[PDB]
C-alpha cells in the first residue's frame, strides 16, 4: 500500500508501515551527491550550490502556505544545473541558474523564488528579462545537444500551462507550435457519446503519440489521471535501448514504449489547479503562467488600448440621416468583438510579422494590420455608415478602398478564387473561419460551387453540423473526404446558431476533431482549405457571438454566401449614382 | 485480436429484460454470444469492457485491417451500449410495451437487428444493411420515443389526480394487479390509501365500471388495418413509427391483459368514490392558502412544528404518505414531483395541507429540479 | 453646382463665398413652431454633406508626402483652406466643429510620427494664432503622435530646429507628461526609478540641454510639467551630490557605471548649471568590494563542503553577508595611511591573501 497521505495504525497493526516526515537539509545534500553521483567532476564543481539550494528550498517550503512545491522541483533543479553543468564543461553562468530556477519554480503567483533563490546566491543577479515564452519554447523544444546520451537522465517533466479564460492554445498554436502542429487530446461535447469510449480513444491517441513521437497538448486531465500518471512520473523500464513507462485502462496495467522526442502539455485554468489539483499533480509538471500579459510586451499593450479605442471610435457614429436614436457598439459592428478580441488581434498581428523589434517601421505596420484584421470582419452597412463616424471622411475613404479592394467580401466564391490563388508559403494548410447573415448552403448551391470551381478545387464537400451526434460519424465523413484523390480539396463545415439545435458548444469539438485528422492525415503533396461558415442574425446573436479565436484560424465576415447575379459587388458605384441614374439608358 | 475479429465475424448482441429475480443494472441486460465443433460462449459487459481495454491500448501493428477491426468493435459495441442506456431509460420510466422487448444484433456483414417483442400480436422484425446506421437510426428514434411517452404520461398525470398517488413501478404493478381475478394482497392493501378497507368486491365493482365496449370496437378496426398498414412501409423505422403512435394513442390493443393509464385513473377515482368522508384541513392563523408557505424553524422544532400545523383540525384522521413528505439525502426527484402534483392537480374533493419537511435536506440537483 | 466646379484648391475661396452665404441668410432669419429649428438643422446638415463631399472630391491623396528630406504639403496651400473654412461662424449647438476637427484628426492621424512631428517643426505650420482652433486640433494630434513615439522606443528629437518657441515648448511638455514613468498612472515618489528614466531614455539629456541653454523653454510649459521637471532635477542634485561624499547606495553605483555615457553628458551640463579621476576612484573601489565579496562567498562555499565534517562561526560575517546591496558606500571605509576595510571584517590581511 502506497500512500502520499497519512494513514491510521488500526491498518498497519497487520503489517510492516514505513512513514517518512521530509527531508532535512543534510538528507538534501546527500539525495543531491546520489543524484549528481553519475559523473564525478561536474559534481566536485556543482557541488557548491548543493546547500544553498536546499536552504533555500526549505525557505520556498516554510514560505509558502498550500504545498505547492515539493521534492520533484528540487531534484529537477539539480537534474537540470546538473545537464548545464555536463554540457557546458566550464562551470555555471548565472544564466544557467536563473534559467534553471525560473523553468522549475514558477506558476506559484505570492511567490519571488528568483529572489529567494538569489538572496542566499548573490552573484546570480541577471539584469536582463526572461521571458516566459522562451522558457516554454526550450522546455518543448530541445536539440541535438540535449537527450543525446546512454539514456535519458536529464529530461525535463511536462509542462503544465495554467491560464485565465482558456488563451493557452491560441498563444501556443501562433508562437510555439513551429514545423508540426500537435495532436490536441480533448473532452469532445458531441451529444451521446459515452464518457469511457472517449477516454479509451484519447488513451489511445496518447499512446500513438508516445510511439511515433509527436507532441501532445492534453485539454482534460481530470478524467485521464487515473490513466497517466505513471507516464507523469517519468520512470521508464529500458528494453533494447528503449524506454517503457506504464499505462492502465481499468485495471489493465501495460508497459508502452516512448520515443525519445515525446512533449505532454496539459493546458488547465488557475483556478482549477490551485482549488482541484490533488498535488502530487502540480509537483510532477513544471508550472508556468500565460494569460495574454505575458506574451504581449508593454508597447503591444498599448496597440491594444489604442485599438479598442480606435474601434470604439470606429462603432460610435454621430448622425442625423434618419432621426432615431441608436448608438452602436463595436460587438454590433465587429461580429465577434467581446472586449478581449484586440489582444487577440495584435497578437495575431504580430505573428504574422516575423521580424520583431520595435523599430517604428514595425509597430505601424503591426498597427495597419490589426486594423486590417479588424476590417476584414465588419459589416459592409457599418463601413456605409462610416463616413459620418468619429475618426474622419478619409480615414473611412483608405477603410472602404481597403474592404473592397484589397479584402474580398462579395461573397463565398469569390473568397474562394482569391484565397486559392494567394500563394501561401510554409503553410501547407489554411485554414479560415467565415461568420455570415445569409443562409447556409444546400446542396444545389454546393454544385454550383463545384461547377464554378472547375479548374481550381476539387469538390467542395460540405457538412452540416447538426447532422453529427456522435464523433465517429464526423470522422467518417472527414476521412472519406481526405481519401478522395486530387489536390487543393475544400472542405465546408456548418453551424447555425439561430435554431432549435444545441450545435453553439459543438464548435470547438469539430474543429478540434477537423484539426487532428488533417494533421494525422493529410500527406505533403495536397493542400487543405477547411471553412468553417457560421448563421448568425441581426436580431441580437450576431453581437452575443464570441468571436476572434487565434491559434490556426483567420476570422472573416463574408455578408453573404451567394454570388448575386442583380445588383452590382461594388457599394462605391451605387453611392456615386442616385436611383434616377440608375435607370439611364446607354 | 483474432478474438475481436471473432467478435466482428460471428458474434450476437443481445437484449433481454432479464427473467431473473436480480435488478435491471445495464451489467445484467446486455449478453454477447459466440457459437463455433458446435458449442457456445457468453460474455457479459464487464469482460467485454475489459478486453476492449486490452485492445485499445494494444501494441500498433501498422496495418489497415487491424485498426479497422477494433475501431467497428469500438463503434458497434459504443452504439450497442447506447441502445442499452436508451432502453434502460424506457424500462425505469416505466412503460410496459418495451418492458418485454428483445433485440439480437448480428456483428455479420451485412447481419442486421432481429427485434422481437413479448406479444402474440406483433411477428418477428429483422432487417439486414449496415449494422451502424441500423443502431444509429434505432437510437434516435426511441429517443424521440422517450420523449412521447414522458410527454404522454406526463399528460396522463395532469388529468388523473390519483394516479400521482404512486411512482412509475407501482403504477406498473397495480395495472398488473386489477386485471387478475384475484389481484395480490400487496395490492389489495397500498389500495387502501386511497379507498380505505378495500376489497374486491369494490375492486371488480371499480374494473367492470371503468372501459366501455366501444374501445373493443376501435382496437379490432386497428388489428384489421395494421396488416395492410406495416405493409405500407419498405424498412423497419416505418413499422416501428406506427407501432409506436399507436401504442401512444391505443395502449390497450398492444397489451391485452393490464389496464392502461386512463382505466387506471378511472378506477382509483371510481374507488374515491365509494368511500366518502374527505378531510378538509385549514391553515393556521398567519399562512396565506394560495402561495408557498416557507418556514424556517430549527433542527429540533421542526418536526413538532408540523405536528402543530395538522392540529387545525382534531377528529380528522391522521396523515400518510400523501400531503406529508420527509425529505432527506438520497430523495429521489420523483418523490418530491408527486408530492407537488398532488398539491397543484384538481380532481381532489377535499382540502389538504401539503407539507415539505426537512426541504433543505435535498440536493442541489433535485432542489433545482423541484 | 459651386462645389462641383473646383478642383485647383487655390479656388478655396469660392465655395468660402458660398458658405458664408447660407451663413449670412442663417444669422438674420428670426425665431418663430419646431418647423424652423429642423430646417436650420436640415439645411446645415445639407451644407456639411456637400462640403465634405467636395473636400474628398479634390484631396484624393496624403498631406505631407516629403520625397526630399524637406517634409512639406503636396497641396502647399491646405491649411490656408481648413483656416477660412473652419473660421466662418455657425451656431454651434450644432456640429461643423466637432465634425471638421475630426476630419482633420482623421486625415492627420493616416501618417507617421515621425513625418509628423517632423513637419510640425518645419516652419509651414506657423501662425499659432491666438486660439485658432484647427491649431489646437494638430497641438492635441501632435501630443497624440508624441504619446503614439515613446510608447514605441524611438527618440523624438534629434533633428528639430523649431525656432517658433511656442511650439517647441508645448511638444517637450508633452514628451514629459507623456514619457515620465507611470506604473499604473504617474507615481514615482522614489529617487531609484526616475534616475533610470534618466540614464536609460536619450530623449532626456537633449531635453536638459535645450531647456539649460535657454530659460526662455522653462517659461511655458505647464502647471504639471515644471513640477515633473523639479521632481527630477531634484532628484538628479540628490543623486549626484551625493557623489562627492560616499553616500550613495551602491545600486546606484552599478547604474551609473552601466550608463557611463549619458551621465557624462548630463553631468558635463550640469557643471555650466573633477569627474575622471572621482569615477576612477569610485570605479576602483567599486571593483574591490566586489572582488573582496568574491573571496568570502569562495570561502564560505569551501568551509560549506566540509559542512558535515568540521562547521565554523563565521564572525560576525553570516549575518552581514545575508543582507543585500542596497547599502550606503561611506560604511566601506576606503580610508588613507591605502587599506579599505568593508563591512565584511575579513580579521586580519592572512586571510585576504589565503582567500
Amino acid at each position: 500500500g502506497i500512500s502520499n497521505w497519512a494513514l491510521d495504525p488500526a491498518k498497519m497493526n497487520r503489517g510492516i508501515f514505513v512513514s517518512r516526515g521530509s527531508p532535512n537539509e543534510k538528507e538534501l545534500i546527500e539525495s543531491a551527491e546520489g543524484i549528481c553521483s553519475s559523473d564525478r567532476l561536474v559534481q566536485d564543481k556543482i557541488r557548491g550550490y548543493f546547500a544553498p539550494f536546499a536552504k533555500a528550498y526549505e525557505t520556498v517550503c516554510q514560505k509558502q502556505d498550500k504545498e505547492f512545491f515539493g521534492l520533484r522541483d528540487y531534484y529537477s533543479l539539480i537534474k537540470m544545473v546538473f545537464a548545464k553543468a555536463k554540457a557546458s564543461k566550464r562551470g555555471l553562468s548565472p544564466q544557467d541558474i536563473t534559467h534553471a530556477v525560473l523553468r522549475n519554480f514558477s506558476g506559484k503567483d505570492n511567490i519571488q523564488a528568483l529572489s529567494i533563490f538569489t538572496a542566499s546566491l548573490p552573484e546570480a543577479r541577471y539584469k536582463e528579462e526572461v521571458s516566459t515564452v522562451e522558457l516554454i519554447k526550450q522546455n518543448i523544444y530541445p536539440g541535438p545537444q540535449a537527450s543525446s546520451r546512454g539514456l535519458d537522465g536529464a529530461e525535463s517533466r511536462y509542462l503544465l500551462v495554467l491560464t485565465r479564460n482558456y488563451v493557452a492554445l491560441q498563444i501556443l498554436q501562433q508562437t510555439f507550435f513551429e514545423g508540426q502542429q500537435p495532436e490536441i487530446i480533448f473532452g469532445s461535447s458531441f451529444p451521446q457519446d459515452q464518457e469511457y469510449t472517449q477516454i479509451c480513444r484519447n488513451i489511445n491517441r496518447v499512446k500513438i503519440c508516445m510511439e511515433t513521437g509527436k507532441m501532445v497538448v492534453l485539454l482534460n486531465l481530470q478524467n485521464l489521471y487515473e490513466s497517466l500518471y505513471d507516464a507523469l512520473n517519468q520512470y521508464y523500464v529500458y528494453l533494447g535501448g528503449q524506454k517503457y513507462v506504464d499505462l492502465g485502462l481499468g485495471t489493465h496495467r501495460v508497459k508502452c514504449r516512448v520515443h525519445t522526442a515525446f512533449r505532454l502539455i496539459v493546458i488547465e485554468e488557475k483556478d482549477v489547479v490551485y482549488k482541484q489539483f490533488p498535488v502530487p499533480l502540480i509537483n510532477r509538471l513544471e508550472k508556468h503562467y500565460l494569460d495574454m500579459n505575458t506574451v504581449l510586451q508593454p508597447w503591444q499593450k498599448s496597440i491594444v488600448q489604442e485599438l479598442q479605442q480606435w474601434a470604439h471610435e470606429f462603432a460610435d457614429v454621430k448622425a442625423d440621416q434618419f432621426i432615431a436614436r441608436h448608438k452602436y457598439s463595436p460587438a454590433d459592428v465587429f461580429i465577434g468583438y467581446h472586449s478581449d478580441a484586440c489582444a487577440s488581434v495584435v497578437l495575431q498581428a504580430v505573428e504574422r510579422q516575423g521580424c520583431r523589434d520595435l523599430t517604428e517601421e514595425l509597430y505601424r505596420k503591426v498597427s495597419e494590420e490589426a486594423r486590417s484584421i479588424l476590417l476584414d470582419c465588419a459589416t459592409p452597412d457599418a463601413v456605409v455608415r462610416l463616413s459620418g463616424s468619429s475618426l474622419g471622411s478619409f480615414t473611412a475613404k483608405q477603410l472602404s478602398q481597403e474592404y473592397y479592394y484589397a479584402q474580398q467580401h462579395n461573397s463565398f466564391v469569390d473568397f474562394l478564387q482569391a484565397h486559392l490563388r494567394m500563394t501561401h508559403h510554409e503553410c501547407r494548410a489554411v485554414f479560415t473561419e467565415i461568420t455570415t447573415f445569409s443562409r447556409l448552403l444546400t446542396g444545389n448551391d454546393c454544385d454550383v460551387l463545384a461547377s464554378e470551381l472547375r479548374g481550381l478545387a476539387s469538390k467542395p464537400v460540405v457538412l452540416s453540423l447538426q447532422q453529427y451526434d456522435t464523433e465517429y460519424s464526423f470522422l467518417k465523413d472527414v476521412r472519406s473526404w481526405l481519401t478522395n484523390p486530387g489536390k487543393r480539396k475544400v472542405l465546408v463545415i456548418q453551424a447555425d446558431f439561430d435554431d432549435g439545435t444545441r450545435s453553439a458548444q459543438l464548435v470547438a469539438s469539430a474543429k478540434y476533431t477537423a484539426i487532428n485528422e488533417i494533421n494525422k492525415t493529410q500527406g505533403t503533396k495536397d493542400f487543405v482549405f477547411v471553412y468553417f461558415v457560421t448563421k448568425l442574425s441581426r436580431m441580437g446573436s450576431g453581437t452575443s457571438y464570441v468571436g476572434f479565436h487565434g491559434g490556426l484560424w483567420r476570422s472573416v465576415h463574408i455578408d453573404d454566401l451567394r454570388r448575386s447575379t442583380i445588383m452590382a459587388s461594388d457599394v462605391t458605384k451605387l453611392q456615386n449614382v442616385t436611383i434616377s441614374q440608375l435607370f439611364k439608358p446607354e | 485480436l483474432s478474438l475481436a475479429t471473432a467478435i466482428n465475424s460471428r458474434g450476437v448482441y443481445v437484449i433481454e429484460a432479464p427473467k431473473d429475480g436480480q435488478k435491471i443494472s445495464p451489467d445484467t441486460v446486455l449478453r454477447l454470444l459466440l457459437p463455433d465443433p458446435e458449442a457456445l460462449r457468453t460474455y457479459s459487459t464487464e469482460e467485454l469492457k475489459e478486453l476492449l481495454n486490452k485492445l485499445m491500448l494494444m501494441s500498433g501493428k501498422k496495418d489497415h485491417n487491424s485498426n479497422t477491426e477494433v475501431e467497428k468493435f469500438s463503434e458497434v459495441f459504443s452504439n450497442m451500449q447506447r441502445l442499452v442506456h436508451v432502453f434502460i431509460k424506457l424500462h425505469c420510466a416505466g412503460n410496459m410495451l418495451f418492458r418485454t422487448w428483445t433485440a439480437k444484433v448480428y456483428c455479420c456483414p451485412d447481419g442486421g437487428i432481429f427485434m422481437n417483442f413479448g406479444l402474440e400480436l406483433l411477428s418477428q422484425l429483422t432487417e439486414k444493411g449496415d449494422v451502424i446506421q441500423l443502431l444509429g437510426a434505432l437510437c434516435r428514434q426511441m429517443e424521440d420515443f422517450l420523449d412521447n411517452w414522458k410527454t404522454v404520461v406526463a399528460q396522463k398525470r395532469a388529468e388523473h389526480f390519483y394516479l400521482n398517488f404512486y411512482t412509475a413501478e407501482q403504477l406498473v404493478y397495480l395495472s398488473s394487479e386489477l386485471r387478475k381475478p384475484r389481484p395480490s394482497e400487496a395490492a389489495l392493501m397500498m389500495l387502501s390509501f386511497i379507498k380505505g378497507k378495500c376489497t374486491v368486491q369494490d375492486l371488480v365493482q371499480a374494473t367492470s365500471a371503468c372501459e366501455s365496449k366501444a374501445d373493443r370496437y376501435c382496437l379490432r378496426e386497428v388489428m384489421k388495418k395494421l396488416p395492410q398498414q406495416l405493409l405500407s412501409e419498405p424498412s423497419l423505422m416505418g413499422k416501428l413509427q406506427v407501432i409506436m403512435m399507436q401504442s401512444l394513442v391505443y395502449m390497450s390493443a398492444f397489451l391485452p391483459h393490464c389496464l392502461d393509464l386512463d382505466a387506471l385513473g378511472r378506477c382509483l377515482a371510481h374507488l374515491a368514490t365509494m368511500g366518502g368522508t374527505p378531510v378538509e384541513r385549514p391553515l393556521p392563523k398567519g399562512l396565506q392558502a394560495g402561495q408557498p408557505n416557507l418556514i424556517l424553524c430549527g433542527h429540533s422544532e421542526v418536526l413538532p412544528a408540523a405536528l402543530a400545523i395538522y392540529m387545525q383540525a382534531p377528529r380528522q384522521p391522521l396523515p400518510t404518505f400523501d400531503e406529508v413528505l420527509l425529505c432527506t439525502p438520497a430523495t429521489t426527484i420523483e418523490e418530491v414531483e408527486l408530492l407537488l402534483r398532488r398539491c397543484l392537480t384538481s380532481g381532489s374533493q377535499g382540502h389538504k395541507v401539503y407539507s415539505l419537511l426537512f426541504a433543505d435536506q435535498l440536493s442541489y440537483e433535485v432542489g433545482c429540479q423541484a | 453646382t459651386v462645389c462641383n466646379i473646383t478642383a485647383n484648391h487655390q479656388f478655396f475661396e469660392i465655395p468660402a463665398l458660398s458658405a458664408e452665404l447660407i451663413c449670412k441668410l442663417l444669422e438674420l432669419s428670426p425665431p418663430g413652431e419646431k418647423s424652423y429649428e429642423d430646417l436650420v438643422t436640415s439645411t446645415l446638415q445639407e451644407a456639411l454633406a456637400t462640403t465634405r463631399n467636395w473636400l474628398r472630391s479634390l484631396f484624393k491623396s496624403r498631406m505631407l508626402s516629403i520625397s526630399s528630406a524637406y517634409v512639406r504639403l503636396t497641396y502647399s496651400e491646405e491649411m490656408a483652406v481648413w483656416r477660412r473654412l473652419v473660421e466662418i461662424g455657425f451656431p454651434e449647438k450644432h456640429g461643423w466643429k466637432g465634425s471638421l476637427l475630426g476630419d482633420m484628426e482623421g486625415r492627420l492621424k493616416q501618417e507617421p510620427p515621425r513625418l509628423q512631428i517632423s513637419f510640425f517643426c518645419s516652419s509651414q505650420c506657423r501662425d499659432g494664432g491666438l486660439h485658432d482652433s484647427v491649431s489646437r486640433s494638430f497641438e492635441k494630434c501632435v501630443i497624440e503622435a508624441v504619446s503614439s513615439a515613446c510608447q514605441s522606443q524611438t527618440s523624438v528629437l534629434e533633428g528639430l530646429s523649431c525656432q517658433d518657441l511656442q511650439k517647441f515648448g508645448t511638444l517637450l511638455s508633452a514628451v514629459i507628461t507623456k514619457s515620465w514613468p507611470v506604473h499604473n498612472g504617474e507615481p514615482v515618489f522614489d529617487v531609484d526609478e526616475i534616475f533610470k528614466y534618466l540614464l536609460k531614455w536619450p530623449d532626456v539629456r537633449q531635453l536638459f540641454e535645450l531647456c539649460g541653454t535657454n530659460e526662455k523653454i522653462i517659461d511655458n510649459i505647464t502647471e504639471e510639467g515644471r513640477q515633473l521637471m523639479a521632481t527630477a532635477e531634484s532628484v538628479f542634485q540628490k543623486v549626484a551630490g551625493e557623489l562627492e561624499n560616499g553616500t550613495i547606495v551602491v545600486g546606484q553605483l552599478e547604474l551609473i557605471l552601466e550608463h557611463q555615457s549619458q551621465f557624462l553628458d548630463i553631468w558635463n551640463l550640469n557643471r555650466r548649471r573633477d569627474v575622471r579621476s572621482l569615477l576612477k576612484r569610485r570605479r576602483d573601489d567599486l571593483l574591490f568590494l566586489k572582488q573582496e565579496k568574491r573571496y568570502v562567498e569562495s570561502l564560505l562555499r569551501q568551509l560549506g563542503r566540509v559542512k558535515h565534517l568540521v562547521q565554523v562561526d563565521f564572525g560576525n560575517i553570516e549575518i552581514i553577508h545575508s543582507q543585500d546591496l542596497s547599502n550606503k558606500k561611506l560604511n566601506e571605509a576606503v580610508i588613507k595611511l591605502s587599506y579599505k576595510r568593508e563591512t565584511h571584517y575579513c580579521l586580519s590581511p592572512d586571510i585576504r591573501e589565503m582567500a
